[PDB]
RNA sequence: GGAAAAAUAAGUAAACCCUACCAUUUGGAACAACAAGAAGUCGUAACAAGGUAUCUGUAGGUGAACCUGCAGAUGGAUCAUUA
RNA sequence: AUGGCAGUCACGGGUAACGGAGAAUUAGGGUUCGAUUCCGGAGAAGGAGCCUGAGAAACGGCUACUACAACUACGGUUCGGCAGCAGGGAAGAAAAUUGGCCAAUCCUAAUUCAGGGAGCCAGUGACAAGAAAUAGCAAGCUGGGAAACUUACGUUUCUACGGCAUUGAAAUGAGAACAGUGUAAAUCUCUUAGCGAGGAACAAUUGGAGGGCAAGUCAUGGUGCCAGCAGCCGCGGUAAUUCCAGCUCCAAUAGCGUAUAUUAAAGUUGUUGCAGUUAAAAAGCUCGUAGUUGAACUUCUGUUCAGGUUCAUUUCGAUUCGUCGUGUGAAACUGGACAUACGUUUGCGUAAACAUUUUACUGUGAAAAAAUUAGAGUGUUCCAGGCAGGUUUUAGCCCGAAUACAUUAGCAUGGAAUAAUGGAAUAGGACUAAGUCCAUUUUAUUGGUUCUUGGAUUUGGUAAUGAUUAAUAGGGACAGUUGGGGGCAUUAGUAUUUAAUAGUCAGAGGUGAAAUUCUUGGAUUUAUUAAGGACUAACUAAUGCGAAAGCAUUUGCCAAAGAUGUUUUCAUUAAUCAAGAACGAAAGUUAGGGGAUCAAAGACGAUCAGAUACCGUCGUAGUCUUAACUAUAAACUAUACCGACUCGGGAUCGGCUGGAAUAAAUGUCCAGUCGGCACCGUAUGAGAAAUCAAAGUCUUUGGGUUCUGGGGGAAG
């Protein structure tokens, strides 16, 4: 399943959503606070996902969309604080300099070499999604020397 | 990769009747499915079954006595105009006198013989007997 | 699984799969490139030649015998042959630089039996039939 | 005024040469196989632990099979021994 | 100006290729042919060019050339062009008469009456098709059956049927003819006098008797592996069921052998429908574009009415050789109707306009070439077949020349499923009101105002304002781990080899024995150091990691990874994959290094008949390393990848979750569970088996996708 691991790739990590839809009973926190810490989290840079955790570990609140209605990035687009770059494309590209930066000093590193080929797959076939659906500007493209200077 | 959610649905129940299982627990399932199984339970072949909410796709218990000779999809779901009918009926039934190939028409899926009945045709499922 | 698409705009490359596969098999080929065409026979049911030679073929193990036979040069390829002459006593009704009908043994460019790599027979000598003159229904 | 011959300019362009190719056949110096068979010659590589276990890739040697180097496979002659 | 076409195969080859209508086979799906009656197209020996016409690049017209045909008094000439008919030559395995007519069918013309090698008629004609003789009935003698009787054999009958180198006359065509039919005439047929049947004639063959394959259980003759048979297996070498013959018998039968292409046989081309662990077959391994393939959700549903269409029958009936009527309920419809519910608005159940995103798909319909094919009607004496026929109501009558099929693409129209695609996420999106522009048909005409209308635009108001889940799909985040995954640095450890410094001495090596070697210049041997290249023992396993190749000393650094854990985020982002790319043992190659061990080549010893081998002593390239090439292995589970589902049991490696003991922890044990590598039982699952928990869920044959195979060699 994992992708492009063949042969065995092929396991589930948890994540599994409770039956009840509607938010808790013990959670007294209005969706408008909700939406306030969120964006104050937002405004300090962090990720629609991180946002996810610190809400869910400290806050008590399990399911910021099953309070508010609005999934995290749908808030942060209203409220006008936007992750420019989509976070999933994002890290992606972290990766993939990490290891061109690896990979400029030990060139005798073939693993990393493959590894590197494996992500930067994985970020063009993201972008064709992307762009496809619009999140992207038409003509973006990843290079090494383009995406470097990308806000990556 | 999940291709053809009623061809899953399909083997697993004919595997279950040929084990001689008493009930299958069928997943994730369609309308498709739902009017499929509707459909060999009007004819006589499952029993009664149950349909169960999980939020997402959902599942299906299935009572099933033993009947079921064999089950199948056809993929992919051809072109089954009035006129090839003949052909359909006997390669793939048993005999001329039982079992169905159900289609879906623009008049709604159908035992084959509803069709002639209906006087439509054209897409086919599958079949059961 | 099975190794071969089942899909419904999976047409052509079904039909082009069989279009190549379909070479392996022996007649097709054959037929296909001309090879009929190039043969002694020039595609031909028989053929008319001359004869050469008149010569004794020692017959495949496990048997012994001579085999009677003659070399033809064919008249439309000027190709020899080397064709074999049936019956008993039938190499007799044949003298050298005849005009000669020659068939396929059967086996269609293979040779048939003890005779090892002849592929063809004597039908005709000069006008007359092999099995006309060995019944002696005519004469020579 | 009409108008035949004859001439004129440009075009259509057959045919014949020269260059370079493609197609279908074909002549040919010089090379030159393969399959089948068995009462020729030298030896015995392989089938049994074929008498150095075979076999694959590669490389070198060499009347002939073949031999030797390195890495590999049991289709092995081992489904197996911490005390 | 720089376009146009191309992996949805351009461009270019090949065709023993003119395209169709169609033909042969056909369970279905297919396969294979169509030079040839009809329709297109092309050409008239090869090219080109023209005249004249309404039409021509004509070719039974002309001009030229190339290649040819006919006359010539040599100078000239041809109404010289068989892929028209007939006929020659040639090629070939292969194909008819130098005939008669316009009577029919039609065509042409100044035209009823003329012409026509179109066409028809005859000849040749085992291309091919249809019907069909080559003998029938009895007698007498019989075989036999059967009864009865007779207790054992005799008799009497012959729904059995047979058999006769015997008797009997009848029957009739092949043949042949007067006549009559038919024809343009001639022939043939058809109708018919006078004729025309008892046996080697009025006589059937062609292939076969071992199997496949119907037919010899010949004490048959010849031949003796010869001659020959035999599609294949095989028969023949002195007793041939297989050759050569005789007898007999079999199979097709006016036909029957043989050769070759093609069809079924063939599930041995596979869409239906095949195979790929070992029979031929999964690509060494990953990434990936074209291509193919794609999770679930939306007017579910209920109630009432009617029309049929089916069903059942303890409802009945009527008649009859089975339909009809009727029940009553029961169905799937079809269509009304109300239910937040397949639409407005207008004119007489039907049109339009408006609105409904497009299509694939499916149901109808139009448009549709005859002959074919399927098929109705019809006794061409049957039949092939033809399109005719049937009737004394006769200066007539009755009836036919159907219908289906007519695939693809266009066209019209009905459609709800399924599949794709759409729509309001920077929204003036939708409805509505009020403004502003740009156009604007009519008001017989131009001008201003307007009106309408139809586009754009600004702003208020109305509405529930508009974002389906969240796949035991996938990407991403994060948290504690886990690993002999990778790259750099570091670092150890004995070991081999060598050297140094000490010792001691005569032998070390090596072998089946030995000999080459080394040795007093002191080897082997002993102790301590040092140099130099490799290599990571033991722990080390049915254990781990890596895409595969492959990866095992310490520590540090660098980037990377799975699994698990998530009430985190994204929201179909995915599967497989021609192109195109990254890797890829060993050996090998190029340019430098390095060189301890082994060690191809080589040098030697031995062994041996010979050893250019196995054994031994040496030894170069190599082995190691930088940069580069190379791309291959039994690169092996000889087993493609993603996804379901089908048995049981312990154990193992990595996470997690509880629980228990202790000496209280990075450790034990127990119970869960997720993911790995496997194993052991077992299958009423699979397979030719060996075997396989997949190699299972396959004639009860279809989840998605690449690849590969089609007897053996030739030959990688
Ligand atoms: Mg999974
Ligand atoms: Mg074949
Ligand atoms: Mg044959
Ligand atoms: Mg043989
Ligand atoms: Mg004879
Ligand atoms: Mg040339
Ligand atoms: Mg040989
Ligand atoms: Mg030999
Ligand atoms: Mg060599
Ligand atoms: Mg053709
Ligand atoms: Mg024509
Ligand atoms: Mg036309
Ligand atoms: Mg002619
Ligand atoms: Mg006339
Ligand atoms: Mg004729
Ligand atoms: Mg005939
Ligand atoms: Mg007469
Ligand atoms: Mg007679
Ligand atoms: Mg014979
Ligand atoms: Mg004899
Ligand atoms: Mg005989
Ligand atoms: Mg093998
Ligand atoms: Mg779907
Ligand atoms: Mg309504
Ligand atoms: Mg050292
Ligand atoms: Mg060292
Ligand atoms: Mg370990
Ligand atoms: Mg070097
Ligand atoms: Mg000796
Ligand atoms: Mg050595
Ligand atoms: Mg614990
Ligand atoms: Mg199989
Ligand atoms: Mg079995
Ligand atoms: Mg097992
Ligand atoms: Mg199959």
């Amino acid at each position: 399943g994992r992708m492009q691991m063949k042969g065995k790739g092929k396991g589930i990590s948890g994540s599994a959503l409770p039956f009840k839809r509607r938010s808790p009973k013990w959670l007294h926190m209005t969706p408008s606070t909700v939406v306030d810490l969120s964006v104050k989290l937002a405004k300090k840079g962090l990720t629609p996902s991180q946002i996810g955790v610190i809400l869910r570990d400290q806050h008590g609140i399990p399911q910021v969309r099953f309070l508010t209605g609005q999934k995290i990035l749908r808030i942060l687009k209203k409220n006008g604080c936007a992750p420019q770059l989509p976070e999933d494309l994002y890290f992606l590209i972290k990766k993939a300099l990490s290891i061109r930066k690896h990979l400029e000093k030990n060139r005798k590193d073939k693993d990393s070499k493959y590894r590197l080929i494996l992500v930067e797959s994985r970020i063009h076939r993201l972008s064709r999604y992307y762009k496809l659906n619009q999140k992207l500007p038409p003509k973006w493209k990843y290079n090494a020397q383009t995406a470097s200077a990308l806000v990556q | 990769v999940k291709v053809n959610i009623l061809a899953e649905c399909l083997k697993d129940l004919v595997n279950a009747e040929k084990m001689g299982k008493k009930q299958v627990l069928l997943r994730p399932v369609s309308k498709v499915v739902l009017k499929f199984l509707r459909i060999m339970q009007k004819n006589g072949y499952i029993g009664e079954f149950e349909v169960i909410d999980d939020h997402r796709s959902k599942k299906v218990v299935v009572e099933l006595i033993g009947r079921i000779n064999k089950c199948g999809v056809i993929s992919p779901r051809y072109d089954v105009p009035l006129a090839d009918f003949e052909k359909w009926t006997n390669n793939i039934l048993p005999s001329r006198q039982f079992g169905n190939v159900v289609l879906t028409t623009t008049y709604g899926i159908l035992t084959h013989e509803e069709c002639r009945k209906r006087h439509t045709g054209g897409k086919i499922l599958g079949f059961f007997y | 699984g099975v190794g071969k698409p089942r899909g419904i705009r999976a047409g052509r490359k079904l039909a082009r799969h069989r279009k190549d596969q379909r070479w392996a098999d022996n007649d097709f080929n054959k037929r296909l490139l001309g090879s009929r065409w190039r043969n002694p026979f020039m595609g031909a049911s028989h053929a008319k030649g001359l004869v050469t030679e008149k010569i004794g073929i020692e017959s495949k193990q496990p048997n012994s015998a001579v085999r009677k036979c003659v070399r033809v040069l064919l008249r439309k390829n000027s190709k020899k042959i080397a064709a074999f002459v049936p019956m008993d006593g039938c190499l007799n009704f044949l003298a050298e630089n005849d005009e000669v009908l020659v068939a396929g043994l059967g086996r269609q460019g293979h040779a048939v039996g003890d005779i090892p790599g002849v592929r063809f027979k004597v039908v005709c000598v000069k006008g007359i039939s092999l099995l006309a003159l060995f019944k002696g229904k005519k004469e020579k």
